[PDB]
């Protein structure tokens, strides 16, 4: 589990393996004191770059848990078709309700 | 175009004489009264359509 | 089954036997790479022609599966009736709801 009061602890695997619901209360229950005798290897600005590589891979894991809720998203914009010679490519102005009962 | 494709037509039409005149009213006049320059035609790929 | 990445396969018998429910998916799920080692005998413009009689004559098939649904086709216009010598031939504006429970 990552510790959010230390700069050199937050990795990509510590954020992705932790759940999105579990990411809320883990960061809210950290320590106010920031420690500064052993820093993150890419500096103080570089640790924020590494933290955001876990949340971007977490919605793709959240999309699997909600894959039984929505459909397969058909393309949004034209120029995307296999058969472009007898029909056009449509483009979804996605006003639909993606929901599976 | 007519209602009776069974009573078909190549030489004898179905429409009144003012019918195309009405289209000449509707196309040449009223659509420019709403166009302000912004409308244009289209050639149809009915195979695609 | 007609292969949609070679134009030398589309006939009218192969498309009319295919329903229009399934022709939605078969067009978007094909291979993007157009092939050009087997051309078409009516030209490539004639291959589009052979495709669309395959769709138009298939519209009877999608309608015959819904033959327990709509009503009898009323004569839309005058001139379509047998007995003309005392009463006229009506024309029925088909603005109704064709639906049988």
């Amino acid at each position: 589990a990552p510790q959010f009061h230390r700069p050199s602890t937050i990795t990509a695997d510590n954020v992705r393996a932790l759940g999105m619901r579990g990411l809320v209360l883990a960061t809210n229950n950290a320590q106010f004191i920031m420690d500064n005798s052993y820093p993150h290897p890419h500096g103080t600005q570089g640790a924020v770059r590494e933290f955001l590589r876990g949340q971007a891979a977490a919605l793709t894991d959240l999309g699997v848990t909600h894959a039984n809720n929505t459909f397969a998203p058909q393309p949004m914009f034209a120029g995307d078709a296999a058969a472009e010679w007898l029909r056009p490519s449509f483009g979804l102005k996605r006003t639909y309700s993606p929901f599976v009962v | 175009t007519q209602a009776r494709a069974a009573d078909a037509a190549d030489d004898r039409p179905h429409r009144p004489a003012d019918w195309t005149v009405h289209h000449k009213i509707y196309y040449y006049v009223l659509v420019p009264a709403f166009s302000r320059g912004r409308c244009c035609t289209a050639g149809v790929r009915f195979d695609r359509v």
